[PDB]
RNA sequence: AAAAUUUUAGGAAUAGUUAAUAAUAAUUUAUAAUUUUGAUUAGAUUGUUUUGUUAAUGCUAUUAGAUGGGUGUGGAAAAAUAAAAAAAA
């Protein structure tokens, strides 16, 4: 206990190396048993700790600096958002070999705190960036979770407010909307990445087929309010298709809708109960792999699509750079 | 893998008055010479070369 | 001597505790 | 006006020449923060009471709690929606895979919960029903709200608030009873010195007046059974 | 109206080649992505 | 074995030249031996050595083949440089 | 046994506290911080001058 | 805790984790002070009269 | 590593590891039994009867 | 009926205590002249 | 790609290697037209009415100095500072070129017609 | 579907530009046309600026004479020998192409090859468009598309245009670095959110307000032109009123720092107290710099032979998740502290000119017998403007269609002349006449539609760009529901699609012909 | 399907876990299993008389080129570079 080390001064510089140096355990240890002994934790060791929990996706040690915060009465800011938003995003989630990287995600709703974090630095006057939506569009879309008419909602509302799409964003909910089988909704959406101009989406722009088409809603409002007739707008007709008289319509339509249930009823062998976007789908922060990029852009600088193979960056009987390597 | 025999071929390429050779030609008492990477004048009033 | 430097008194009186009053 | 002080920004020159400038908040470590004034004009806190963590004290967050946190229980729509939630509830503990789970005493658990990588095998599933537990002592009375037949008036005019409020009906009724007795015949046995809970917990469930309203409901109902 | 495959001579004079990466794999959409979301174009 | 250091194994190395100077032989030998730092990048790594400067003040070299020595007069060096 | 666990949790905080390595000396403290011993008894109660 | 451990084998063996030589009274004189005496005389090693 | 630290050329292959150690039938289980295969039938003491 | 405030928060308590010149209401200096 | 664009890129990098040379760099400056006897200036202090060249005058600039032409020989004295520029009846912020303008300088200075204030700036 | 043909702004810049669409012969003809008239009027080349953009060019000694440039007959071609040397040095820290003066001509060049480009391949026809406008330079630039002027009078028209611009920041007693220009966004502002009006409102009210309290120094800040309609407004200024607005223009400035009940007027005397505070405590100006570059080193003693030679990582993740120290517009403690700083709502940009600002006035006076000396004399201006021919041109001062003849036209036209900035105060010591007001009156008492389009392109240099009344203009008054916008960066048709025009909201398709082409 | 043999200067905990089962596709039961006789993770390295050398049971080499999402086809996946190979007159 010399008092060099008593102090709050080399406290904070020892969390500021771990938190730029280690992984999210040295961080969190010290400074949960750091309040614990004495030392008292302001915003900057909270946004500290925040900092390195985001950077390597941690979204239970999140929640839980969030309510030791909240506890200690430390009023947040920005950067707290930020992390928090980014955390939540960069939590880690997939299946390989039907196996789920991250059920306890599941129950942990990171989604709905991303939104919290989010409304909360947008109500008590904080600027919020654009990867903050990013981040909290893809905790909705990510493959363990559809919450497409929420992604849906926060997409219009940066569009309103004229934010950036990230290529991983789009990604990630393009295939959410192709899993849940809304072609149109991944339409637009193609259209909107092609007319920004979102990396690798320049040349992904189709024709609208929805073009005169109401929205799904708006037929259903409609309903609420002859569904007969509105049986008609409903299906979708290609103009040489004509209408047939709506005794016989609604036998077509019931077969229709009972072929279309028992085709989907039908297992797929082999695919573990797994979409095919959950299927080989493995996601986890660049933290994991920035070692192997680094040293794949020196030795195959020029080379990006090649394999980073060992014997490359070491000789035998050597150690290689990457203690972990190919995960771990 | 390592490539030896170079100078050797450089030695053919590098042509004009040697350096060592004009060194030990310059048979002058009072210029005075330093060696880096050749045979340079040094200047007596700075103790750099001689431009 | 560190330990004597003035700034243990910015750490002591940082540190110090709240004491309640009696009810 | 509250001005946040700044940072002391050092510059260190080493003997090899190196120079490091770095900026230590040195002035806001003892000093109270200056908290600010949320822009809406209150400060809104993050919740997180619904997250689920290894908290062993904590039970486990359910969507019934966002029914109950409300406490409008009077409200049909309300009382479908806890329903709704509650069977919601009980079918996917009846319906876990629990393929590695593995419940079996360790030592070394004796002052905590199980480890932090055995929390969905050997925590999740008697965590899950040890809140379905609480759930249904805290809204059976809401979900099967009790009969009192009373005498021929009493009787007519049971009938008659029934008819007023028939917030959920004899086959929902049946479907969530149904649910809640497969989960306590189900339910977790294996006790550890770990559960700081009662021992008395981890058994099955008494039913009998849930089954008396359900069946009150069901002979008010014309006809219950099908010969489907 | 095939490609070449970049040779290194690692040990023994034995060659290595650096085949190409498959195209299915996250390593090469991870290149593709911006380094600094905050600075760089997306 | 702790000699050749630098070699990496191989009976030569590929160095290029940074610097030259002078460095006294130790005690009782005495005089001004020249001797060169020489870089060289090995597996992405880059690292700095001191060579003895042997060979014949003739073309402007850049680069140098080293060998090992053996003469223990001059305390930190122990590679020479191919004629 | 909260005195017991308070000790256990300073160890545990020097333990951590070893992954910095060796200490620095004392001036890097001593220019660290300007402060004063009125700066740092303000912080309570402000002392009457001496008379 | 002795009198309730939440693992089996307090002691052991081994060549560098020795801990049977750590569990005489010398080392418990340092926190005498917050000592419990009845665990001090049910275990400990080389205790005086 | 937590365990054992790497610093020099290891030894490789499981029979190739020098000092040379090899299995050796002789011994009381041979003296005693006819084994069909090495290894089919043994004696020892029982050590455990938890499962 | 409403789910009670989390007892986790107890875990956060143990071992602190309010620091003086760490209160949310708390001024410079701590105690003032009358 | 541009063989003296490289260079001129040469060029520059290679001056940037001499060490720095402080240039007094001058902004803007005025000639005095007609100097009145100023009450509030001081006793030996002058009012001027002059028209400026070559860049506005800034009243809250820092750095000042005056030019007189001995005997084709330009002096510099008075490196000092405005006290109270003003315009018309009504003091002014600064004053554009081209526009007459009364200056007024602090220190208690008078000045004769042909002198010429300058505006100037010290820097690496 | 009418398409309005709308022309980028001087704020794009690109090293590329147009150079990919050389490749047709007669656009290889028009471009070597322009370059070689610039090359003998000024020693200027376009091609090398726009290929290379350098850091320092060389041209004609004495080209840049304002006496010259201002007298020189623009119409007529220079014949200077190719053999007279290049003396005059023009230096610039990010490039060539970044000073004003040659930026117009420049992205001028760009404009009518890419306009030359679709009439060649596609046979993109201008006279099919029923209306034409552009960005400030837009102007000129649809001008000469229409064919009023000539591209290599043009060029020469803009080059002159820039080049005043630049004597009149020179003779601004301000350093380059005191004249930024901000948009801003009320929107995002959180300045009554519920109305966008009273947002637009209080932003006027905000910046008269830090007018008024610095009118006493030196410092100035006036709006400078309006893009959208709720969502962008381009303000000019001194450091110190820019910082006071940023403040101003921020929700925890105004709910912590200062009341969040007080009115408007003591939030901007807080503002500037603040700014004035800072100031004193020192923070530094210009904060909206980017980080420090990649860190390679060789020097072991200092670092290690094992860092040499090798860039650092910023942070576990290469800074792909910023530090606190590089979240300073989120944590308001240092760098972040000056309202300087960008918050998505006060946006800098990288243009170092007060453009059509209180500054410009002189420069203004000087260029009007710079465009009246370089139209034709009355023939085809009087054919293309009369009772109007497709397509009608709109103009940046109060939006409107192009009608001399109009009494309408005359009283708008009349009121951006006689009008004033928000936030400009015109004290005694400012420079200020009224030649454009009396040429406008002659133009008026007398037909002369030339001299009236060259007293309406001459205000717009020092007034401001009425872009949401020119939007409304054309989508309403002329039925436009498509704009043809030429920009290498989508300059204005990304404001275009952004505002939504109430008439049930009329939809609006907008593309860069040169950049989407496929799409058209 | 089994048994023996199995690397690291600065040596410690490991875990879809062990057994039983009327349980294919384990809602159960147990004082479970691994390990200081050296485990797990991380580093190196294609495992079982083949090379070199010596008076040597020492020291020093070695591509036996071997394995879950790309098609459920096929008796059997190893199935999308090659590698001296005769494939139904
Ligand atoms: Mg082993």
């Amino acid at each position: 206990t010399d008092p060099v080390r008593r102090d709050p001064t080399e406290f904070l510089r020892v969390l500021r190396r771990m938190s730029r140096t280690t992984s999210w355990q040295k961080t969190m240890l010290f400074a949960s048993k750091g309040r614990m002994v004495g030392y008292r934790l302001t915003r900057e060791h909270y946004n500290t700790v925040l900092f390195s929990q985001s950077l390597w996706g941690r979204a239970l040690e999140i929640v839980r600096v969030v309510r030791a915060m909240q506890e200690d009465k430390v009023q947040p800011n920005g950067a707290t958002y930020y992390y928090i938003v980014n955390g939540m995003g960069n939590a880690d989630h997939g299946w390989n070999y039907d196996f789920r990287i991250n059920r306890r995600l599941e129950k942990i709703q990171h989604w709905r705190v991303a939104l919290e974090a989010l409304e909360a630095c947008e109500a008590n006057g904080f600027d919020s960036t654009d990867t903050m939506h990013n981040s909290a569009l893809i905790t909705l879309v990510i493959p363990g979770f559809n919450r497409w008419q929420q992604a849906s909602l926060l997409l219009q509302r940066m569009l309103r407010e004229d934010r950036r799409m990230h290529p991983t964003m789009v990604k990630f909910y393009h295939d959410c909307l192709v899993r849940n089988n809304r072609p149109r909704e991944a339409s637009s959406l193609m259209r909107l990445a092609a007319e920004r101009g979102v990396h690798g989406y320049e040349d992904k722009w189709e024709a609208d087929v929805y073009k005169g088409r109401p929205l799904d809603s708006e037929v259903m409002n409609e309903s609420e309010g002859q569904a007969s007739s509105l049986a008609f707008a409903s299906l979708m007709l290609r103009g040489d298709q004509r209408p047939l008289p709506e005794n016989l319509q609604a036998l077509l339509e019931e077969e229709t809708t009972r072929n279309i249930e028992a085709e989907r009823s039908v297992p797929v062998p082999f695919s573990a109960g797994l979409h095919a976007t959950e299927i080989n789908s493995v996601f986890r922060p660049r933290v994991y792999r920035q070692l192997w990029y680094k040293w794949q852009h020196i030795a195959n600088r020029y080379r990006p699509t090649a394999a980073l193979k060992r014997r490359q960056l070491a000789p035998r009987d050597s150690p290689t750079g990457i203690p972990g390597f190919y995960r771990i | 893998q390592i490539l030896q025999k170079g100078n050797n071929i450089l030695y053919s390429f590098q042509w004009g008055l040697n350096n060592g050779t004009v060194h030990d030609l310059d048979a002058d008492g009072g210029t005075d010479y330093f060696m880096d990477g050749a045979f340079h004048v040094r200047d007596k009033e700075t103790g750099d070369i001689d431009w | 001597a560190v330990a004597n430097l003035p700034f243990a008194k910015m750490i002591r009186v940082g540190m110090l505790p709240e004491l309640k009053s009696s009810k | 006006p509250r001005r946040i002080p700044g940072t002391t920004k050092v510059t260190y020159t080493n003997k090899k020449g190196r120079t490091f400038s770095f900026s230590v908040p040195v002035s806001e470590l003892t000093h109270p923060q200056v908290t600010l004034e949320s822009a809406a004009g209150t400060w809104r806190e993050m919740d997180t009471s619904f997250c689920e963590l290894g908290d062993i004290e904590d039970d486990m967050p359910s969507p019934v709690d966002e029914c109950l946190r409300g406490g409008s229980s009077l409200d049909k729509r309300l009382i479908q929606e806890v329903r709704e939630r509650f069977v919601s509830f009980c079918r996917e503990y009846v319906l876990m895979d629990t393929s590695g789970m593995k419940s079996t005493i360790l030592s070394t658990e004796l002052n905590a919960g199980p480890d932090y990588e055995h929390y969905d095998r050997r925590l999740r599933r008697k965590r899950h029903w040890l809140a379905i537990r609480h759930r249904f002592e805290d809204v059976r009375y809401v979900i099967w709200p009790d009969v009192v037949e009373e005498t021929a008036r009493g009787d007519s005019a049971q009938a008659d608030v029934s008819l007023t409020n028939p917030s959920l009906t004899a086959g929902e009724m049946l479907e969530a009873l149904l649910w809640l007795d497969a989960a306590s015949t189900f339910c977790v046995r294996k006790v550890h010195p770990s559960d700081l809970g009662d021992k008395s917990e981890f058994l099955p469930l008494d039913l009998q007046r849930e089954v008396e309203v359900v069946a009150c409901h069901a002979r008010r109902d014309l006809d219950f059974f099908d010969p489907s | 109206a095939p490609k070449r495959v970049d040779c290194l001579r690692i040990h023994r004079n034995r060659p290595l080649l650096l085949h190409p990466m498959k195209d299915n794999n996250k390593l090469l959409e991870l290149s593709k992505l911006p380094a600094r979301p905050e600075f760089d174009s997306w | 074995f702790l000699r050749m250091w630098f070699l990496y194994g191989c009976c030569l190395r590929f160095v290029l030249f940074v610097l030259c100077y002078y460095m006294s032989p130790r005690l009782p030998s005495s005089g001004n031996r020249r001797v060169l730092y020489a870089v060289f990048y090995l597996y992405n790594f880059v690292w700095m050595l001191r060579c003895f400067f042997c060979c014949f003040i003739g073309l402007v070299m850049s680069l140098f083949i080293i060998e090992g020595g053996g003469f223990v007069d001059l305390p930190g060096v122990k590679y020479y440089t191919r004629i | 046994t909260q005195e017991k666990l308070a000790a256990a949790i300073q160890e545990h905080v020097q333990d951590a506290y070893r992954f910095s390595g060796p200490t620095p000396d004392q001036p890097r403290n001593r220019l660290a911080d300007p402060v004063t011993f009125e700066d740092a008894n303000n912080m309570i109660a402000p002392n009457a001058p001496a008379a | 805790d002795p009198d309730r451990p939440h693992i089996k084998h307090i002691y052991n063996q081994t060549a560098l984790a020795r801990n049977l030589r750590y569990a005489r009274y010398g080392y418990f004189k340092r926190d005498m002070h917050l000592l419990d005496v009845d665990k001090l005389v049910r275990h400990a090693r080389l205790l005086p009269t | 590593n937590r365990t054992r630290h790497h610093w020099a050329v290891s030894m490789t292959g499981v029979l190739s590891q020098r000092p040379r150690r090899m299995p050796w039938p002789y011994d009381l289980t041979s003296l005693i039994f006819n084994q069909p295969r090495q290894g089919s039938d043994k004696i020892g003491y029982v050590v455990g009867t938890s499962m | 009926f409403n789910p009670v405030l989390p007892p986790s928060t107890a875990r956060l308590r143990l071992l602190t205590y309010p620091m003086a010149l760490a209160q949310p209401h708390a001024t410079v200096p701590l105690i003032q002249p009358t | 790609n541009v063989l003296y664009h490289g260079l001129e890129a040469l060029k520059e990098t290679l001056v940037g290697a001499l060490p720095k040379i402080t240039k007094i760099r001058v902004t803007a400056e005025a000639e005095c037209l007609q100097v009145f006897r100023a009450s509030q200036a001081g006793k030996s202090g002058n009012a001027g009415g002059m028209r400026v060249t070559k860049g506005t005058i800034i009243a809250a600039h820092l750095t000042f100095r005056v030019c007189r032409k001995a005997p084709g020989h330009r002096v510099v004295v008075y490196e000092g500072q405005i006290k109270e520029l003003r315009r018309f009846k009504e003091l002014v912020p600064s004053v554009e070129l081209g526009l007459e303008c009364g200056v007024i300088m602090q220190d208690e200075f008078q000045f004769r017609t042909g002198d010429i204030l300058q505006q100037y700036e010290t820097y690496e | 579907l009418q398409r309005a043909l709308v022309f980028s702004g001087q704020g794009a810049h690109r090293r590329g530009m147009a150079t990919e669409y050389l490749r047709i012969p007669a656009v290889a003809c028009l471009w070597e046309r322009m370059k070689g008239s610039m090359e003998q009027k000024y020693g200027i080349s376009l091609q090398d600026i726009i290929t290379e953009n350098p850091t320092r060019l060389y041209v004609y000694n004495d080209a840049y004479d304002v006496a010259a440039i201002c007298e020189r007959s623009c119409q007529d071609g220079g014949s200077v020998v190719e053999s007279t040397p290049k003396q005059k040095l023009i230096s610039h820290p990010q490039g060539v192409l970044s000073l004003t003066s040659l930026t117009q001509p420049c992205m001028l060049a760009a404009h009518m090859v890419s306009l030359e480009y679709l009439k060649e391949t596609r046979g993109y026809s201008v006279e099919s468009s029923e209306v034409i406008a552009g960005h400030s330079l837009g102007e000129f630039s649809a001008l000469c598309a229409l064919g009023v002027l000539s591209p290599e009078v043009a060029i020469d028209l803009v080059y002159r245009r820039g080049a005043l611009m630049e004597d009149a920041v020179k003779h601004s007693s301000q350093s380059n670095e005191g004249h930024l220009m901000f948009a801003c966004n009320p929107q995002r502002a959180k300045l009554c959110v519920e109305d966008p009006d009273l947002a637009v409102d209080q932003l006027h009210i905000f910046v008269e307000l830090i007018a008024r309290n610095l009118s006493t120094t030196a410092s100035f800040i006036e709006v400078v032109n309006y893009n959208i309609s709720y969502e962008q407004y381009v303000v000019v200024g001194d450091p110190i009123a820019l910082s006071a607005l940023g403040k101003c223009l921020d929700p925890q400035f105004r709910a912590t720092s200062c009341g969040s009940s007080a009115t408007l007027d003591n939030i901007v005397r807080t503002a500037v107290s603040s700014v004035l505070q800072d100031k004193q405590e020192g923070i530094t100006m210009n904060p909206n710099t980017g980080p420090a570059p990649d860190f390679v080193t060789s020097c072991a003693r200092k670092y290690g032979i094992r860092s040499t030679f090798r860039r650092f990582l910023r942070g576990p993740d290469d800074g792909y998740t910023p530090s606190l120290e590089e979240l300073t517009h989120l944590t308001l403690q240092e760098d972040g502290r000056s309202g300087l700083k960008k918050k998505s709502w006060f946006i800098p940009l990288p243009l170092s000119i007060p453009f059509h600002s209180s500054m410009l006035r002189r420069a203004m006076d000087l260029f009007l017998p710079v465009v009246r000396d370089a139209l034709p004399d009355e023939e085809t201006m009087r054919s293309f403007f009369c009772e109007p021919k497709k397509p009608v041109w709109l103009t940046n001062l109060t939006g409107t269609a192009f009608r001399p003849f109009d009494v309408d036209f005359q009283r708008d036209a009349l009121d951006a002349m006689q009008s004033m900035n928000v936030g400009e105060i015109r004290h005694n010591g400012r420079y200020h006449t009224n030649l454009v007001e009396l040429a406008f009156k002659n133009g008026m008492d007398t037909s002369s539609v030339r001299d009236m389009c060259a007293a309406v392109l001459a205000a717009q240099l020092a007034h401001p760009v009425q872009w949401i009344d020119v939007m409304d203009s054309a989508v309403f008054q002329h039925g436009v529901r498509e704009a043809h916008e030429i920009s290498p960066v989508r300059t204005v048709a990304d404001m275009f699609k952004r505002t939504v025009f109430r008439g049930a909201a009329l939809d609006i398709v907008t593309r860069c012909l040169p950049s989407e082409e496929r799409f058209l």
